[PDB]
């Protein structure tokens, strides 16, 4: 018995391993509208990792988007099938074997925008004329950009639209892309405990932009609903950017990392502990950190806050949404501290960013160049050439995300 | 058997780190394949000094951080440094894979590798291309992709008449 | 400047400098004793041997130097014609050829020969699986069967079975004693010394026996029933778009010939002396055969599968750097020209490259060139132009890269997944010349690994 | 009965790959069949008659 | 005929398994069960393959 999982291609591609999920728990609070995970996962002999890695999710398709594919295709879950072509595939589905609808489904991506050469396929299988004219008004360039790729408007959106388009299950599943791996930056230090490693997932979730009911994040919701006990299929990536502590504890640290971006610090901060515990001596290390309130996703707020009383950090915090206080980033509360984070990073420091890379990491980048231009009296190309000199001494790390 | 037309060569390099560009690359040698080319998809620092002296090179390459992929930087650095042994001959054109999130670094090496290639004698056969993952990558890949295929046919010959589907090939269970 | 020259023999010159089972070997010998240049005169004959690759990039200046015949591809296209090998560049037969051939060395051409070369590997590994204990292998010999076989069945559709042999298959002794003769008669003072009678009438033998074979090859297509996608299908069907004209008979004739011998005895040699060096380098054998067993974990390697054995690559063209295996090539300058700003040459004057003597130049690759360091090559873009030509220059270069290194490293890959290798006699290596490279007489044991097998019960 | 598979998969696999008007020399295949099935099946051992071009010694 | 629903969760139930669970088996003895032995199989496919209600034997 061996009881074994698939190791489809991409497990194979990304050298991913099986293995179980040994932890699994909610970090907001009672009555948040938002949910933030924290999984530890259970390492195998050959697998390693370092701080500022990230774990590689493959990850499976929910159960309710499973189940609209086979309500759409008349299709019985279990329904055992066989495919072939002749012709190579991205789409990495297992040709010339019996395998259930089901299980096939796992193989795809069911909600990536609509592709032109599906929406072609669709087009010619639909008998309903005005319906067709409105799949090829979708192929032109303007249409394509505003209804297709900025609503994110699935082919299974659009099938569901059009209940006869003719088109077979066989077809669909073939023309999809091959499922994805997600990263997620490990928030745990291997000086804790090399075999085992945690991740820290915000769960995506919201009305569809497309416009089709209910939004769900494929790996985030995947992670969201294993337990203790369950198997996951994942692999260490190690990002081609360096993510890691100096080599020397002394060394100043200033760390951004609102929300979820709190992760890689959090393994930061457990590196930081241990090596006091084995008596090397810490310097200065600054975790900014924003979140709406204390009362709904302030994440790992008793070990942040413990840290700071073993003098591991010096906390800071910025809250959005406090009844009677000014909306707060953390770029505001890194302004007031200009002087001193500026100085700070004239005596050696590492500056680090996590979380959000398309509103959040811009906002801090601006406001640090703009610290250093008022602090020493500079132009802002002054302060702009200041940071990509940080930069390449590799001083200036990011681990942000679009997700 | 197929119909093998043209068959002129089209070599197709890629500086890919998350093969994003590596597939685009690959995608154009299959489009070649059904308008009659010969194709050779390869990484860009592999032929670095090695660029076709006959045809026409496609080169696909995204950047990081203002810097070419790892599979990219002996290429660019024999074209930046080396000019010696001149681009003359090579007919080429250039698709850039960027993000408009990388504001100062936005399409830096596609750019680099383009107009340096003509600082040392271009055929610039095709104006190079761009696509923002930021927003509409397959637009633009599309639009540099069709008005590419045209720039090379007008120049040397005339194989694929609307591919004739030489694409459908489907092949399933 | 004035050119250095080797000890001259009276009336002979340097003539006799040949007179030597190894000639290559003293050609490089003399290199290393007089430099980059050395002239090199016969009655009625001169050439220029280049070592290092300052002259040899512009010798490689296809604007001022074309392909020459040297005198052993003189000799040689007494059998090879004006096939691909033998033919100069301005020969109408030449461009029409290349251009009608060289789409069989496409990357869709090259993905459809990978199942044949897998047949033909497969057969090699089994023949290591089933020798007894102690049963040793001869290596040249059996990566003889292994390429000739694998052109035969990917070219030609056609099987040599040169594993269903105890000695080497008619072809290849007649292939051998054929390169011999031409190797030993480029020492001759009088080669109409009816002395040399016998040497003649074995040597039309020896052709006649590779012309037999040739004939047979273009029978069985005759009767193929042909689709057999293949060379053998572009010879006799393809077209050049230039002329519009097809090969004509005596042409693919020459071209059969031609890819039978150039389409496998050099890639023999690649294999050859790729096994000897990982068995005297125990860590570049070992991090080669972790790299085989990381990649290789499918029943039979697929296309992509070798196209990611990165270090078995490595290893190919570290072997090809210290013994390319043929190792010298001719050019002709095409106008008066002088080269390195020191050495005139007039219209006509032929220069030799030698191959070995280039990929041992210490400006190019530092003071250790005698090692075998693989990471040499771990990104080949850093090599300077014209540094490593083992498979020549410009129009002119091997036409079938591609598919021997395709097959070496397909071969090699699964010789090192699938086997310990032990060098049991402690080899001294010896190289045979036959104007192509091997080791002659290297020999090893393999201990299968059963990729694991050894199971009980009883 | 694996040992002889072993030996009788090695003699259809040199008649598969016969060229065209090749033909086969029966009881001098059978020879080579029957010889390596004992040595194999009785004692481990390989006489490899089918890598051999004349009968074995 | 296949075993129907009732029976099988009785078992996954007795032994505390999702029906889903993909598994392998292995022996190197014979077997009239007419399992498929060396490839991974759910745990309710491998179930439609045994009688499940003859007398205990
Ligand atoms: C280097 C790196 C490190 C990362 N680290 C972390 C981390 O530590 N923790 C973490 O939580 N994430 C992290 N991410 C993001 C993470 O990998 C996943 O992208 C994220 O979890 C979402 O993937 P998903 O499959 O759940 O959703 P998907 O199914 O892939 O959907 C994602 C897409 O849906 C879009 N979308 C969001 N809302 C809607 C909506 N309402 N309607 C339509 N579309 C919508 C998003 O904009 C995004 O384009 C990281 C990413 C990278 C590149
Ligand atoms: C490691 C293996 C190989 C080596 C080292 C090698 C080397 C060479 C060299 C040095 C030349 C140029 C000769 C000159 O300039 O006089 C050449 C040409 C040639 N090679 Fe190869 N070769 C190898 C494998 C092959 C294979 C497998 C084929 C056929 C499939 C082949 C076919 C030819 C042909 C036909 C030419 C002449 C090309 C032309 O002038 O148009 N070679 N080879
Ligand atoms: C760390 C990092 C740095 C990047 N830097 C730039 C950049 O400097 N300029 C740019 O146009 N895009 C930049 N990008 C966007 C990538 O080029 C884009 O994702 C590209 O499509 C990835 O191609 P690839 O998968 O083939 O490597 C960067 C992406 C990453 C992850
Ligand atoms: C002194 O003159 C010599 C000596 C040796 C030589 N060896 C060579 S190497 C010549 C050569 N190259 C490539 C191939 C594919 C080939 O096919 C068998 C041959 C014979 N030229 C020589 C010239």
């Amino acid at each position: 018995f061996v009881d074994s999982a698939a190791d489809m291609p991409l497990a194979k591609m990304h050298g991913a391993f099986s293995t179980n999920v040994v932890a699994s728990k909610e970090l907001q609070q009672p009555g948040s509208a938002r949910s933030t995970r924290h999984l530890e996962i259970e390492l195998p002999k050959e697998a390693s990792y370092q701080e500022g890695d990230h774990l590689g999710v493959i990850p499976r398709n929910y159960e309710g988007i499973v189940n609209r594919v086979t309500a759409r295709f008349g299709l019985d879950a279990s329904q055992q099938i066989r495919l072939e072509a002749e012709e190579e595939k991205l789409a990495h589905l297992p040709l010339a074997k019996t395998v259930s609808v089901e299980e096939l489904l796992q193989y795809v991506e069911l909600q990536d925008p609509v592709t032109r050469t599906q929406l072609r396929a669709m087009a010619a299988k639909t008998v309903c004329p005005p319906h067709k004219v409105e799949l090829e008004a979708l192929l032109e360039k303007q249409a394509y950009k505003e209804q297709v790729l900025a609503k994110r408007l699935t082919m299974l959106e659009l099938l569901e639209k059009y209940p006869a388009c003719e088109m077979k299950f066989s077809e669909f599943i073939a023309l999809l892309p091959s499922i994805r791996p997600r990263y997620y930056s490990i928030s745990s230090s291997p000086r804790v405990d090399e075999k085992q490693a945690s991740i820290t997932v915000s769960v995506v979730s919201g009305e569809a932009w497309s416009g089709y009911g209910e939004y769900k994040g494929i790996a985030s919701n995947y992670l969201a609903e294993l337990q203790e006990g369950d198997t996951i299929t994942c692999f260490i990536s190690t990002p081609q950017s360096e993510f890691t502590l100096p080599k020397d504890p002394e060394t100043p640290l200033i760390m951004v990392g609102p929300g979820t971006g709190v992760a890689p610090f959090r393994g930061f901060v457990q590196a930081r502990k241990q090596l006091k515990e084995q008596g090397q001596s810490l310097g200065e290390a600054h975790l900014y950190f924003g979140c709406r309130s204390p009362h709904e996703d302030y994440l790992y707020q008793e070990e942040l806050e413990n840290a700071q009383s073993e003098g591991i950090i010096t906390l800071h915090t910025a809250f959005s949404r406090m009844p009677n206080q000014p909306k707060t980033y953390v770029q505001h509360v890194m302004e007031q501290d200009g002087k001193k984070l500026i100085e700070l990073l004239d005596q050696g420091a590492h500056f680090y960013i996590c979380g959000d890379g398309s509103q959040m990491a811009p906002a801090v980048e601006a406001t640090l160049m703009k610290s250093y231009a008022d602090v020493h009296q500079v132009s802002e190309a002054d302060a702009r050439l200041w940071l990509q000199q940080l930069e390449e001494k590799g001083r200036y790390a990011k681990d942000v995300w679009a997700g | 058997k197929a119909e093998n037309a043209h068959n002129t060569p089209l070599l197709v390099l890629y500086g890919s780190n998350m093969g994003t560009a590596e597939g685009t690359a690959r995608d154009l040698a299959d489009i070649a394949m059904s308008k009659g080319f010969a194709p050779q998809v390869a990484t860009l620092d592999s032929h670095a000094g090695n660029l076709p002296r006959e045809g026409a090179v496609l080169i696909v390459t995204a950047s990081y951080n203002g810097h070419p992929p790892d599979n990219a930087k002996q290429f660019v650095d024999w074209l930046d440094q080396a000019s010696a042994d001149e681009v003359k001959g090579v007919r080429y054109s250039v698709f850039g894979c960027g993000d408009k999130n990388w504001a100062t670094t936005y399409q830096k090496v596609p750019a680099f590798i383009d107009e340096t290639l003509a600082a040392k004698g271009a055929e610039n056969i095709a104006d190079r291309g761009e696509a923002d993952a930021s927003d509409d990558f397959e637009g633009t890949y599309e639009e540099w992709r069709e008005h590419m295929w045209s720039d090379v046919a007008a120049y040397f010959n005339l194989d694929i008449e609307n591919s004739e589907d030489n694409k459908s090939t489907l092949s399933l269970q | 400047k004035e050119m250095p020259q080797p000890k001259t023999f009276g009336e002979l010159k340097n003539l006799p400098l040949l007179n030597t089972d190894k000639p290559v070997q003293a050609l490089m010998k003399i290199a290393d004793e007089l430099g980059e240049i050395f002239k090199f005169e016969a009655p009625g004959r001169v050439t220029r041997y280049l070592s290092s690759q300052r002259l040899i990039k512009e010798a490689c200046d296809e604007s001022r130097f074309d392909k020459n015949l040297s005198q052993a591809l003189k000799f040689v296209r007494d059998f090879f014609g004006d096939g691909l090998f033998t033919s100069w560049t301005h020969e109408k037969n030449w461009k029409k050829a290349h251009n009608i051939l060289l789409p069989s060395f496409s990357q869709q051409a090259m993905k459809g020969y990978h199942a044949m070369m897998v047949d033909i590997a497969v057969q090699l590994v089994q023949k290591w699986e089933r020798l007894n204990a102690d049963e040793h292998i001869e290596v040249p010999e059996d990566m003889t069967r292994l390429t000739l076989d694998t052109i035969g069945l990917c070219g030609f559709n056609y099987r040599f079975n040169s594993f269903y042999r105890d000695q080497p298959h008619p072809f290849i002794t007649s292939m051998v004693r054929a390169l011999d003769e031409a190797m030993n008669k480029l020492q001759r003072a009088n080669p109409d010394d009816p002395a040399y009678d016998e040497n003649k009438r074995q040597f039309q033998e020896d052709i006649k026996v590779m012309n037999d074979l040739v004939d047979k090859i273009i029978a069985d297509r005759k009767a193929s029933g042909e689709q057999s996608d293949d060379l053998l299908t572009h010879m006799l069907n393809g077209k050049d778009p230039e002329t519009g004209e097809p090969l004509d008979d005596e042409n693919i004739r020459y071209q059969i010939i031609t890819f039978l011998i150039a389409g496998h005895e050099t890639t023999s040699g690649l294999l050859s002396f790729a096994l000897y060096f990982l068995v005297k380098n125990p860590h570049v054998l070992q991090k080669a055969a972790e790299e085989a067993a990381r990649v290789l974990v499918d029943p039979v390697p697929s296309y992509k599968q070798v196209k990611q054995l990165k270090y078995v690559g490595m290893v190919l063209n570290e072997a090809l750097r210290l013994w390319p295996t043929a190792p010298a090539f001719s050019l002709y300058a095409k106008e008066d020209t002088v080269l390195g700003g020191e050495y005139p040459l007039e219209k006509g004057d032929e220069l030799m490259v030698l191959i070995p003597q280039l990929h041992r130049d210490k400006t190019i690759w530092g003071d250790d060139v005698e090692e075998f360091r693989p990471e040499r090559f771990e990104n080949p873009s850093a090599i300077p132009q014209h540094a490593f030509k083992p498979f020549g220059n410009g129009q002119r270069a091997c036409i079938g890269q591609q598919f021997a290194l395709h097959e070496a490293t397909l071969v090699l890959g699964m010789m090192l997944k699938h086997f310990d290798f032990e060098d049991h006699t402690n080899y001294e290596l010896d190289i045979k010349e036959t104007l192509t490279l091997k080791p002659e007489g290297f020999v090893v044991k393999a201990k299968s690994k059963k990729i694991p097998l050894k199971k009980v019960r009883k």
